[PDB]
C-alpha cells in the first residue's frame, strides 16, 4: 500500500497546481476572462504610458483589457491591439431587429429616395444580412483616446461615440484616434 | 550516483507522506460525532487557545508600535499624516496580522501538538487505546484539530486590535496627530467585507494548514527519544512554508 | 475542569471585544442603515472612478449611496441607481404645508 | 416624485477634461 | 539554507504585488524599487528571518 | 539575512517589470540614489547580530 | 527500482540549477543584452535628471 | 546612418525657471 498512498500524494501536488493557475486567472494576471472578447485594433501617435493588460472604457465602464502595443518603423505609429467583449458592447435580435429597421428608413431617408435607381428599397435588403453577423455597438466616427484616469493615476483608453449611421464590424480599425497629451509641451508653450 | 539516489528516494518519501496525511483528514472530518467529545473539544480548547494568549497579545503590541513609528515618517513628508490610522489597520488587517500571527502559532501551539501526540506514541498509550476498541483518531487527534481550527481566527482579531490600539499609542499619544482624524481617516477607507473579513478567510486557511502539518507529524513519528525531536522541528518548518507560500496566492486573488 | 471551562469562557469574551472593536470602530459598518429609502436613477456619460456604495451629498450632507451602474448599449450613457432617505430628504405634516400653499402663491402671483 | 430620474446631470473631470476646459 | 531562501523568494513577490497597487494611483510607479528594497532592509529581512 | 534580502529584491523585481511592466532601468536608478550602504544597508546588519 | 531514485535525484538538481542561471538573468549580474543595438549620440545644454540606463 | 549625431536638440527646462518665467 505504499503505491496507494503515493498515487494519492501525487495528486494532491496537481490539485494545488490547479488551483493556482486558477488564482491566476481570477486574479486578472494570465489570461482573459470576460465574454466573448473578439479583437479591434487602432494606431496612435504618442502611446507613453499605455501598459498591456490596461483598460477600455465607453462611458466610464470597463469594456474591455489592451493586448499589445508596437511600432512599425516604416510608419512610425504605434499600434494598439486590443480585445473587447461581446455580452455588452453589443446587442441582440431585440436591439439588432431595433437598428435593422432603424438603418434602412435612416440610410435611405427622404434624400437618398431621390439619388439612385428605382431599387425601392431593394438594396436596403442586401445591408441587413450584413449587418446581423457580427457587428459592434461602435458607430462609425466615434473616436477613441487615452486618457489619464483621475489627475496621477495610469492610463487607459477611452471610446467616445457621438453621431453615425453605420456600424463597425467585428475586427476593424477604428479610423480616429488621439494620443496620450503631452503634459511637458503644453508648458513650453504657455511661457 | 550515489548521493542522486539518496535525494530521489528522499523526495518520494515526502511525496508518499502527503499521499498519508490527505487521507489521515479526510477520515477525521468525514465521520459521524459521538458521546462525550464536545468536553473533550472545550478541554483543548483551554491548551491551545489560552496558553497561547500571551505569546500573541504582547507580539501585536510590539509590531503595531514600530508600524506606527515607521508609518509617520514616510508620511509627514507628503503632508498626509492624517493617513496613519488607515495605513497602519490597513497594513495589519490584509497583511500582518494574518501571517504573523500564523508563525508564533506554529512554533507554541504547533509544535506544541505534535510533542503531545508523540509521546502518546512512544508510551504506547495509543496502541492501549486501540486494543481496547477505542479508535484513537477519534478520541485523542480529532479534538485537537478543531480546536486549532477555532482558535488561530480567534488569535488573529486580537492581534489585529492591539496593532491597531498600539498604533494609535504611538501616532496620537507621542508624536502628537489629531486624535479625530486617527479614527476619521480609518472608518472612511477600512470596509467590513473587504478587508476585515478578508482577513478571517485568510486565517481560517492558514489555521488548517498549521494543525493539519502538527497533528500528522506527532500521529505518524518515530517513537524513539529525538525521532521526536526530529518531528516538532518538521511543523515549524512545513507550516512557514507553507504560510508564506499561500500567502501570495490569497492576496493575487483578494488585493489584485 | 471547572476552572479549564471558565478560562475557555474568557477567551471568547476578549474575542468578542475585538469583534466589535474592529467592526464599530475601525469600520465602516454601523453607519450603513439608511431610513425608508426610495431609489431615484440619473443618466452620465462619464462615471470614471464611481465605485458601488459611494456616497452621495446635498449641502455636504450624506443622504444616500449609490447601488449599481450599467451600460444601456442602444444608448450608451452610463445609467446610475442611488438610494436616497426617508428624514432628510422627504417632508413632513408641517413642512408640506409650508410648501403646498408657496407652490400655489408662486403658481397664483400677480404674474 | 420618489423614484423619477433627475435629467440634469455632468460626468466626471480628469486630467484631459481640465485641460481642455482652460484652452 | 533551504527554508531561509525560499521563504525570501515569496516575500519579496508579496511585497511587489502589494507595493505596486500603492503607488499606481499616486503617479508614483518608479519609486517600486525604493520601497520594495527599504521595506527589507531596514524592517523584513532582519525580523523575519529570525523567526525562521 | 544577507541572502534574505538579495533574494526578496529579486522577488519584487520579477512580479514589479516582468509581469507588471514598470522600466526596468527605473527600477534600479531610483534604488541606487535613496538606498545608502551605510544607513540602509549596515544597519540591517547591526540588527541581525543583535538578533542573533 | 533504482532507476526511478536515480531519475527524480537528477530532476531535482536540474530544476535546482535551473533556477539558479533564471536568478542571475533576472538582474544587471551578467547578461542584460538589446538586440544587436547601434549607438548613436547627441549634444544638450542641459540633462538635469537624467541617468545612466534611462530610456 | 547608425553611429552619427542628432543635431536637432532641446534640453530639460527646470521648475525654478518655470517660476522665473511665470515672474
Ligand atoms: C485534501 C486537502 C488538500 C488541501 C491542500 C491543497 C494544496 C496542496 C499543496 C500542498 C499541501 C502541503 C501540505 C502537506 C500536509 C502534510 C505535511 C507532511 O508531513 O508531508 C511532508 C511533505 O512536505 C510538505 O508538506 C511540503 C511542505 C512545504 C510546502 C511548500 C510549498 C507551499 C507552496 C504553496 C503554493 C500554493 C499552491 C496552492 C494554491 C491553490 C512529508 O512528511 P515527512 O515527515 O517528511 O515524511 C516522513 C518520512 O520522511 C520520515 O522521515
Ligand atoms: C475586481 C474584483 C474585486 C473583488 C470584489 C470582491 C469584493 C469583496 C467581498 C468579498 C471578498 C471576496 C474576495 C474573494 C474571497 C476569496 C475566497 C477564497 O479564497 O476561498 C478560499 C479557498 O482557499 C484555498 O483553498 C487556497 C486556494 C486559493 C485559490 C481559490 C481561487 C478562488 C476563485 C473563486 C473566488 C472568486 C473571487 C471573487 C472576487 C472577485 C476558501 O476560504 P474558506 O471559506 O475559509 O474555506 C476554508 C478552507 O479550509 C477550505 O476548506
Ligand atoms: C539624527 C541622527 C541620524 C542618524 C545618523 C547616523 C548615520 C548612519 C551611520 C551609521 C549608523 C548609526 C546608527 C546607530 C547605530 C546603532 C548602534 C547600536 O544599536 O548598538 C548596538 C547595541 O545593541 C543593543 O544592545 C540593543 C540596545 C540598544 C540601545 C543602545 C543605545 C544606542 C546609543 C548609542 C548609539 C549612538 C547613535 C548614533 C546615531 C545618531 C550594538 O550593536 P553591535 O555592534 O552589533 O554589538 C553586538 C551586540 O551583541 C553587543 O555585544
Ligand atoms: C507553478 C506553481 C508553483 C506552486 C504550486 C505547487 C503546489 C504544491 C506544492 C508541492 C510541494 C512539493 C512536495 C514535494 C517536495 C517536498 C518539499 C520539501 O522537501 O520541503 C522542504 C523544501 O521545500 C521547498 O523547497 C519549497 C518547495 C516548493 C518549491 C517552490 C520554490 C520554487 C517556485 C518558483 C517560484 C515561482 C515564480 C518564480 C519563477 C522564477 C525541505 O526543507 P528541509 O531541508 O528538509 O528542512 C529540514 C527540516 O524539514 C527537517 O527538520
Ligand atoms: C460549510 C459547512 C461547514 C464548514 C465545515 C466544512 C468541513 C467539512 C464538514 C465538517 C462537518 C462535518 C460533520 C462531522 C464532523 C466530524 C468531526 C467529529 O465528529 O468530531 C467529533 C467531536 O465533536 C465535534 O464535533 C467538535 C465539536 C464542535 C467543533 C466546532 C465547534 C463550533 C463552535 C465555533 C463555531 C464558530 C461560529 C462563530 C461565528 C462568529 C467526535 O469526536 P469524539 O467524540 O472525540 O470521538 C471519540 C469516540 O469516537 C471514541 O472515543
Ligand atoms: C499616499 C496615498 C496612498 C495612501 C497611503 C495609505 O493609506 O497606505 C496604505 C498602505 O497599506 C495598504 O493599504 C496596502 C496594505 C498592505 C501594505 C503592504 C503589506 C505589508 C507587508 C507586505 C508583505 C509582507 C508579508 C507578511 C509579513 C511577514 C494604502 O492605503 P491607500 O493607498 O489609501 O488605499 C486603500 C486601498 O484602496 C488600497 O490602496
Ligand atoms: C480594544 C482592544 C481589544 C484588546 C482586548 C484585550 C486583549 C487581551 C488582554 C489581556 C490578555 C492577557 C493574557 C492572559 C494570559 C492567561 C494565561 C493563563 O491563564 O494560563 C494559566 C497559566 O499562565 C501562566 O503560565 C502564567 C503565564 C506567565 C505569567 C506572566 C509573567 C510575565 C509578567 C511579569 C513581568 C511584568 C512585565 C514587565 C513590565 C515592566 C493557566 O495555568 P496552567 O497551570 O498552565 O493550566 C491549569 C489547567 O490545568 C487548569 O486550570
Ligand atoms: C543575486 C541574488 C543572490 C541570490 C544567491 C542565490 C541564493 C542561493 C541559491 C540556492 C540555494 C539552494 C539551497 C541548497 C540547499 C542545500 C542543503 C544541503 O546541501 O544539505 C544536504 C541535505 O539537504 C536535503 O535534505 C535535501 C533537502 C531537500 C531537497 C529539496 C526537495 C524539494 C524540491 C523538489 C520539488 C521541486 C519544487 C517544486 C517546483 C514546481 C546535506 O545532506 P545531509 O545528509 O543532511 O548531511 C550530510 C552530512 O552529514 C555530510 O555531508
Ligand atoms: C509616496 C512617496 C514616498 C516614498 C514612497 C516609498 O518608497 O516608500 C518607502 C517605504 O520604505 C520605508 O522606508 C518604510 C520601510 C518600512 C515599511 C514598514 C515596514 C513593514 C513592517 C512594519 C514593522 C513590522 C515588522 C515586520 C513584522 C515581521 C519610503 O520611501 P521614501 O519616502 O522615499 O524614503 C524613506 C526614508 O527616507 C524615510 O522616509
Amino acid at each position: 500500500s505504499r503505491t496507494s498512498e503515493l498515487a494519492v500524494g501525487i495528486f494532491v501536488i496537481i490539485f494545488g497546481i490547479a488551483l493556482f493557475f486558477l488564482a491566476m486567472k481570477v486574479s486578472g494576471l494570465v489570461g482573459t476572462n470576460l465574454s466573448d472578447g473578439y479583437t479591434m485594433k487602432a494606431q496612435f501617435d504618442n502611446v507613453n504610458g499605455l501598459k498591456p493588460r490596461a483598460k477600455v472604457t465607453m462611458s466610464g465602464v470597463t469594456i474591455g483589457r489592451v493586448d499589445s502595443i508596437t511600432l512599425d518603423p516604416v510608419t512610425r505609429l504605434a499600434t494598439v491591439t486590443f480585445d473587447l467583449d461581446g455580452k455588452l458592447t453589443s446587442f441582440n435580435a431585440e436591439q439588432l431587429k431595433e437598428v435593422q429597421k432603424n438603418a434602412l428608413d435612416e440610410l435611405r431617408y427622404s434624400s437618398d429616395y431621390t439619388q439612385a435607381t428605382p431599387a425601392q428599397q431593394k438594396t436596403m435588403e442586401q445591408q441587413l444580412i450584413s449587418n446581423m453577423n457580427s457587428i459592434t455597438s461602435i458607430d462609425e466616427d466615434a473616436y477613441i483616446m487615452v486618457a489619464t484616469n483621475g489627475l496621477l493615476g495610469e492610463k487607459y483608453l477611452k471610446i467616445v461615440p457621438g453621431g453615425g449611421l453605420n456600424y463597425l464590424k467585428r475586427g476593424d480599425t477604428i479610423s480616429n484616434t488621439q494620443g496620450t497629451m503631452d503634459l511637458e509641451d503644453l508648458i513650453s508653450k504657455f511661457i | 550516483m550515489n548521493t542522486i539516489a539518496w535525494l530521489g528516494r528522499l523526495v518520494i518519501e515526502r511525496i508518499r507522506g502527503i499521499g498519508v496525511a490527505a487521507l489521515m483528514l479526510l477520515q477525521i472530518i468525514f465521520s459521524l460525532p459521538s458521546a462525550g467529545g464536545f468536553g473533550r473539544f472545550v478541554y483543548q480548547m483551554h491548551r491551545v487557545g489560552v496558553m497561547s494568549l500571551l505569546i500573541i497579545t504582547v507580539s501585536g503590541l510590539f509590531i503595531g508600535l514600530v508600524l506606527g513609528l515607521q508609518g509617520y515618517s514616510i508620511l509627514v513628508n507628503v503632508g498626509s499624516e492624517s493617513m496613519l490610522g488607515t495605513m497602519v489597520s490597513l497594513t495589519l488587517l490584509r497583511e500582518l496580522a494574518p501571517v504573523v500571527a500564523a508563525l508564533l502559532f506554529a512554533g507554541r501551539a504547533g509544535s506544541a501538538l505534535t510533542a503531545e501526540i508523540g509521546s502518546m506514541k512512544q508510551s504506547e498509550q495509543l496502541a492501549s487505546m486501540e486494543m481496547i476498541g477505542v479508535d484513537p483518531l477519534k478520541q485523542i487527534v480529532s479534538p485537537r484539530l478543531w480546536a486549532g481550527i477555532v482558535s488561530l481566527p480567534m488569535l488573529t482579531v486580537i492581534f489585529a486590535a492591539i496593532g491597531i490600539v498600539g498604533g494609535k499609542l504611538v501616532g496620537v499619544d507621542f508624536l502628537g496627530v489629531d486624535e479625530g482624524s486617527f479614527w476619521s481617516g480609518m472608518q472612511n477607507n477600512v470596509q467590513f467585507g473587504h478587508d476585515v473579513v478578508n482577513g478571517i478567510i485568510k486565517s481560517i486557511v492558514f489555521a488548517l494548514l498549521c494543525t493539519w502539518i502538527a497533528v500528522f507529524q506527532g500521529y505518524a513519528c518515530d517513537p524513539t527519544p529525538e525521532g521526536i525531536a526530529t518531528a516538532m522541528t518538521r511543523t515549524v518548518v512545513y507550516s512557514s512554508l507553507c504560510v508564506l507560500g499561500f500567502d501570495f496566492v490569497l492576496t493575487a486573488v483578494m488585493f489584485g
